[PDB]
């Protein structure tokens, strides 16, 4: 199951459905048959045995998120939107049975980010349907991050087509420029690695910022060059090569515009890339045999990548593959006590009214953050502590 | 196989502006393509981009029947719809009534038989926007009724798109009775993820119907939401809900400067909303002398549209009331003519107030 | 061995235990004596509140130590 | 005519507000002051909502005593990120 | 190959010229550096060396070259985003040395500190914002100094420079005093007078400014309690306005 959990998930789906049909025929709601159902699914499925000695326990309940990712990810011939919906419908029913739904929204949000920003998402219309279904489960606050991620994808799509119209009124760009503006505070991505923009891509850069100054006022742009790709062609080789590479590989290849060979130190100094990231980029470039060094007999494994080796562009590049693509991926217990203490005096309190009375009354030490207090109050009301009102507004009450 | 990998790059990277040569090579691609590959559509799109300019319409009717079939299964939904938008948008201003009329008739019937769920829904909505912008409200209703009658919840995204189209059409019809019903209908939908342009028409007419009725607080919430969504997507209409945002904020007994949030601060000094910025800066910290001067100077920027002229009577009276209340605070006996000189109104009007 | 617990008012109860007995056992014995729930009751020795996980190893008296019982509301 | 030409570049950005915050719209003092009330008696800290609107803790606390909405957007005010 | 040897010799000699012929040499040579044909290894690096030698040349001549260079870097700013910061900072010093606050403030304003790909450190942004507010204050423009003192307020909380926080508080009190908020500025000045880090000479200056602001403040509950605190201070007798403070405290 650990090696190939793909078919492990499919086993659970088939077993559950057939159990209901057999009972209603002759058993007539037998006491013994119904009782044995709740004991088998809980212990055997929710937490399996091999999660203990394999030092991997958090990943076990998280294999459901990747299953739904595979259905909405760009792949080969996929099932049509006629039989897939009904299988997803019963998935919602079993989802409420799990208690740690918070981690579900985290992993699905991170996986959705990589699917959308890289244009690897399939059936984008169906993606809105999937997120809409998750909204009904808990609320818009539960899917607050997810909805914003999908919204800015549509905004950027209309922004690019509006940018094309703006290009006709000015000098046409020598390259096709498309950009996902994304958003700050709603995405897992963040700028971490500094980068020197190549002189070829600067002008378009500036152009776009102008388009983002007239359209939007008081808005910055934190470009993520590690998440940007592009297509680069060669006009001096024997054959035309339209390679697809990230911004880092693009800059490394474009550095050979003026010369033929460079050392690692000059590459590091000119592009200001960190040692580890640049080492990984150089290694994956060497895997594609795009750049070679003087000594073929030298082994890259037992010889450290010292920042002095002179790598030269291989002018007789005749690699047998015409489809080169180097763009492949490389305990506190204080807040619960405070909550019960503040609910002692006031029998009935709103959720947000209770927040602040505990969130920031003791904020001078151990700033608690909203989600921690939400989770603690959830595990409290679960264990016969708050027993919130049956639906009248959002009062949480006490022993009522 | 081996030749498919090599030939496609040669015919794509090399633009081959010379005609009567690249046509033959691309023709062999479609017939020889046996596998269920995506590369067939990409080369097939090139002839539409280049050879469409050089007439050759009789050639295209023969090739159009099999063109739509590849959308279903050869490529994904996102790629098929993306290629359509670029070509169709720029030919709208190119006139060609003889092309636009006959193309839509034959395409709509063929696509209806195959796709009904989502691909047909968006294309028909796009055509509905075309009817809306052409000021032709005689054939939008027929396609709107068939769009609306698809349910009889779980389809909130599609329902809100229809409601936005109805609201936009009735705005041009000068209809107010239907606007109330449409806005309340959208309130029952709580599971929609629409574009931030769809929820800028529903949330703008909701603020306007609240403005007319007299609920200035609910209008402020609707105008803030509409302005925020118009800021994310859109531009020309964004600096129209901001003016109504400030006016609604002045009609809720003031309080809190609208130009303090991060969304409205950059547009505070914009020339279009500069007059309203000074209006709210004078409404708060009540001073009638400055408030009246701004109204007199910016007569063609404030007292122009009926949505602000009508409510200018409610203003210039609340600010006068607040000045009056503060003025009479430290007095046990005051002169009515003395009040009139401070309020800049007649003695008879002071007694009525 | 056989200790005495006194409340604030001065009421004395004599409860018998073993050296390996836990403080939860003390609270349960007081419950069987009067009826006080263990969570609504606090035990003090030498002016320091007992922790709820230690089996009376440093509370060795061998002569009936005097314990202090304080009523408190559930969870403070 | 150029020796080497770039054909495509799919960039990715991350827009953010140029000015993070410059005022608390309940006391008109910016978010690093004491909310006037803490100025008289010496604490004051920031508070955010789901609308990402920042106010002083004390200001929004006394605003929530009688109301239940965000002062700026007039929406349901829920505390977020302390 | 020929670029490294020949062009290095010609650049090092041409910088030493006599008179007006120097300007003509820089016009054609700088334009050759802006050209796209020059890679960003012999243009970005040597521009820093070119700029560090400029302050030695007289300030009167340095103004014209500094302005001309900024115009030529404008088409390609993102590449030379670090030279612009140093060039404009150097030019602001020359403008302030000529008792020209408006020009110095505008030059420092043009530096991209938020809308830029170079992430300047908190200390750099804090000290630049304080200088801009101070220069605007010297131009009798409280509105502009208020705007740039708000930005510096968001960086002083997390800055590790203890001295820079004192500088920010001094400028903040001056801005409040300029904005005719005397009662609020008096309290800020009073806090500064109680800091042992600040020198005694300026400590009395802060006390003098606090007393002047309290006297100029509007009469009321807050002003009366500030007067009592100042009178109870034993260092107020050294100020030339102690006699007025005594009468004002006694409600005379
Ligand atoms: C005698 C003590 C130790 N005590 N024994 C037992 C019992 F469980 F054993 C229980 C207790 C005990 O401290 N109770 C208590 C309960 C409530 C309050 C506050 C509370 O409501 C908060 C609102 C104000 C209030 C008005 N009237 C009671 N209060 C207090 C209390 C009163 C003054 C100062 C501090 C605390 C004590
Ligand atoms: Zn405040
Ligand atoms: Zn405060
Ligand atoms: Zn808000």
């Amino acid at each position: 199951a650990l090696n190939d959990p793909k078919m492990y998930v499919q086993t659970v789906l088939d077993v559950h459905k057939k159990y209901n049909a057999l009972v209603m025929s002759a058993f007539n709601n037998d006491a013994g048959f119904v009782a044995a159902l709740d004991k088998a699914c809980g212990r055997f499925i929710n937490n399996n045995a091999v999660t203990k000695m394999a030092q991997s326990s958090s990943k076990s309940p998280e294999l459901l998120a990747r299953y739904c990712d595979s259905l909405l990810k760009k792949s080969s011939k996929n099932p049509e939107e006629a039989e897939l919906e009904d299988t997803l419908n019963q998935v919602m029913v079993v989802f409420k049975y799990i208690e740690d739904k918070d981690v579900f929204q985290k992993f699905y949000a991170k996986m959705l980010a990589k699917r959308l920003v890289h244009q690897n998402s399939a059936s984008d219309d169906a993606e809105a349907s999937m997120i809409s279904k998750l909204k009904q489960a808990c609320g818009f606050e539960y899917t607050s991050k997810l909805q914003r991620m999908f919204q800015d994808i549509g905004v950027s799509k209309d922004l690019n087509e509006q940018f094309k119209k703006h290009l006709t009124n000015s000098e046409p760009l020598d390259l096709d420029f498309s950009i996902q503006v994304l958003s700050s505070g709603s995405w897992p991505f963040q700028q971490s690695c500094t980068f020197a923009l190549p002189s070829e891509l600067e002008r378009s850069y500036q152009r776009f910022t102008a388009f983002y100054a007239s359209r939007h006022s008081g808005r910055k742009l934190t470009w993520l060059y590690q998440l940007s790709k592009g297509e680069l062609v060669t006009n001096c080789f024997k054959n035309r090569y339209t390679l697809q590479a990230s911004t880092f590989q693009m800059a490394i290849l474009l550095q050979y515009n003026t010369e033929d060979a460079y050392t690692v130190q000059q590459l590091t100094d000119s592009t200001q890339i960190k040692m580890d990231i640049l080492a990984q980029v150089l290694q994956i470039l060497l895997k594609s045999k795009l750049l070679v060094l003087e000594d073929e007999n030298a082994n890259v494994d037992e010889v450290e990548l010292k920042p002095d080796t002179l790598i030269k562009l291989y002018l007789g590049y005749k690699n047998k593959k015409l489809r080169v693509n180097i763009n492949v991926p490389m305990r506190k217990l204080l807040i619960q006590a405070a909550i019960v203490r503040i609910m002692k005096m006031r029998k009935v309190l709103k959720h947000q009214q209770l927040l602040g009375e505990v969130l920031t009354q003791l904020s001078s030490r151990f700033k608690p953050r909203v989600p921690v207090i939400k989770k603690c109050i959830d595990i409290l009301i679960e264990k016969e502590y708050l027993e919130r009102v049956d639906g009248e507004k959002d009062t949480y009450s006490y022993l009522a | 196989n081996v030749d498919l990998e090599n030939q496609y790059y040669n015919s794509k990277a090399l633009k081959e502006d010379d005609p009567k040569a690249a046509l033959s090579s691309f023709q062999k691609v479609l017939e020889l393509e046996g596998e269920k590959g995506e590369w067939g559509f990409k080369a097939l799109k090139q002839m539409i981009k280049i050879n469409f300019k050089l007439t050759n319409f009789p050639e295209m009717m023969n090739r159009y029947k099999q063109l739509l079939t590849y959308i279903r299964s050869a490529v994904t939904r996102n790629y098929s719809e993306k290629s359509i938008n670029s070509i169709l948008d720029y030919i709208s201003t190119s006139k060609q009534m003889d092309l636009l009329q006959e193309f839509y008739e034959t395409t709509l019937e063929a696509l209806k038989d195959a796709k009904n769920d989502r691909l047909w829904f968006k294309t028909n909505t796009k055509l509905g926007k075309l009817y809306l912008e052409r000021e032709e409200y005689g054939k939008l209703q027929k396609i709107l009724r068939q769009l609306h009658q698809s349910c009889q919840l779980k389809k909130g995204t599609q329902l809100l798109e229809i409601y936005a189209l109805e609201i936009q059409m009735y705005t041009a019809q000068k209809n107010n009775k239907k606007l109330k019903a449409l806005y309340e209908q959208s309130l029952h939908i709580k599971s929609a993820i629409p574009h931030p342009l769809i929820m800028g028409v529903i949330r703008e007419c909701g603020g306007k119907m609240h403005l007319r009725e007299g609920e200035f607080e609910k209008a402020h919430t609707d105008f803030f939401e509409a302005f925020k969504n118009y800021d994310e997507s859109g531009s020309p209409r964004r600096t129209t809900c901001l003016k109504y945002l400030v006016l609604a904020n002045m009609l809720m007994k003031s309080g809190i400067n609208p130009f303090d949030s991060q969304e409205a601060k950059p547009y505070k000094n914009d020339p279009e909303i500069l007059a309203m910025t000074n209006l709210v800066s004078a409404y708060q910290n009540n001073d009638i002398t400055e408030f009246e001067k701004i109204l007199k100077t910016n007569h063609s920027n404030i007292m122009d549209d009926p949505f602000i002229r009508e409510h200018i009577e409610e203003l210039l009276r609340n600010i006068r009331t607040q000045v009056l209340i503060k003025l009479i605070k430290p007095y046990t006996r005051i002169h009515i003519p003395f009040i009139s000189k401070e309020l800049n109104i007649d003695v008879a009007d002071v007694e009525s107030l | 061995m056989l200790i005495k617990v006194k409340t604030l008012t001065g009421k004395e109860i004599e409860i018998d235990i073993e050296p390996t007995d836990k403080v939860e056992r003390i609270k349960e014995r007081v419950e069987e004596k009067e009826g006080i729930p263990p969570q609504q009751q606090r035990l003090i020795y030498s002016g320091k509140q007992m922790n709820d996980e230690k089996t009376a190893a440093d509370y060795k008296i061998l002569g009936g130590s005097v314990l202090h019982l304080v009523l408190a509301l559930r969870g403070g | 005519k150029k020796r080497f030409e770039v054909k495509k570049w799919n960039a990715v950005a991350l827009w953010a507000w140029d000015i993070v915050v410059d005022n608390c719209a309940i006391c008109r003092n910016h978010i690093m002051d004491l909310c006037i009330e803490c100025q008289a008696n010496q604490e004051c800290t920031v508070a955010w909502g789901v609308c990402n609107h920042a106010f002083h803790f004390h200001c929004i606390s006394r605003w929530l005593k009688t109301r239940q909405v965000c002062p700026l957007d007039n929406r349901e005010w829920e505390f977020q990120k302390y | 190959k020929d670029l490294a040897g020949k062009y290095r010799q010609i650049l090092e000699k041409a910088i030493q010229l006599s008179g007006a012929e120097q300007l003509e040499a820089l016009k054609a040579f700088v334009e050759a550096m802006v050209n796209e044909n020059v890679s960003l290894v012999i243009s970005r690096q040597l521009l820093t060396d070119f700029c560090t030698h400029l302050p030695n040349l007289p300030d009167s001549t340095a103004k014209e070259i500094y302005h001309f260079t900024l115009e030529k870097i404008q088409p390609r700013v993102i590449s030379f985003e670090e030279q612009v910061a140093s060039i404009r900072q150097h030019l602001a010093s020359i403008y302030e040395k000529e008792e020209d606050w408006r020009n110095a403030a505008q030059v420092l304003v043009g530096i991209p500190l938020e809308t830029g790909q170079k992430q300047y450190n908190v200390d750099y942004k804090l000290e630049t914002y304080l200088k801009i507010a101070r220069l605007y204050l010297e131009d009798d423009d409280p509105v502009q100094a208020e705007a740039y003192i708000n930005r510096a307020s968001l960086l002083q909380n997390e800055s590790t420079n203890e001295q820079l926080q004192i500088h920010y508080k001094v400028c903040y009190a001056r801005v409040l005093d300029y904005r005719r908020k005397f009662i609020e500025a008096a309290q800020r000045y009073n806090e500064l007078s109680y800091k042992t880090i600040v020198h005694e000479s300026e400590r009395l200056e802060a006390l003098k400014h606090a007393l002047h602001c309290t006297i100029l403040a509007s009469a009321g509950q807050q002003r009366s309690r500030m007067l009592a605190t100042l009178f109870k201070d034993e260092r107020c007798q050294q100020l030339a306005a102690y006699g007025i403070l005594e009468k004002m405290y006694l409600d005379r």
